């Protein structure tokens, strides 16, 4: 688990073979996380949209691990100013907003 | 979208 | 409630005598809506900052009515892409996520 929103949701995710913090953000429709390597077949996405979009890479089924739950998920690959767990992944590990 | 708001 | 996170976790909140639509958004550090006319003092906040600063009028201590939950807490008025409610009134919900 229960993460209270007194500071960012921030937690430890496993990617790409690396351990990387990532800001577990119900506002975000999208996961999208900076310089992780991830092997195989990706399609362009463009992505924000506000002045102009961003173009960054999507790969699919990526397996990824946040708070110790092996989920499967659409991983975007790009710039972005933090890195972000979106709804996508949240549904996978089974995520809710509680009150 | 995917949306922030440091602060 | 339980709010799983398939689809955007919009809510219908009560504030300066009107119902309105925001987002729970926990990515969001704090609580910005457009078009509402809030009573008595504020001081201008400079919120955002990636390509320049966005000003905004800060109010506190506002009553609003979240999903039912009646609480006390800091709005920004100004021009937001969409109505966001952030960490600050989530807490004072007692807003959780929970997997």
């Amino acid at each position: 688990p229960q993460i209270t929103l007194w500071q960012r949701p921030i937690v430890t995710i496993k990617i790409g073979g690396q351990l990387k913090e990532a800001l577990l953000n119900t506002g975000a429709d999208d996961t999208v996380l900076e310089e992780v390597n991830l092997p195989g077949r990706w399609k362009p996405k463009l992505i924000g949209g506000i002045g102009g979009f961003v173009k960054v890479r999507q790969y699919d089924q990526v397996p990824i691990e946040i708070c110790g739950h092996k989920t499967i998920g659409t991983v975007l690959v790009g710039p972005t100013p933090t890195n972000v767990i979106g709804r996508n992944l949240m549904t996978q590990i089974g995520c809710t907003l509680n009150f | 979208k995917v949306l922030f708001l440091d602060g």
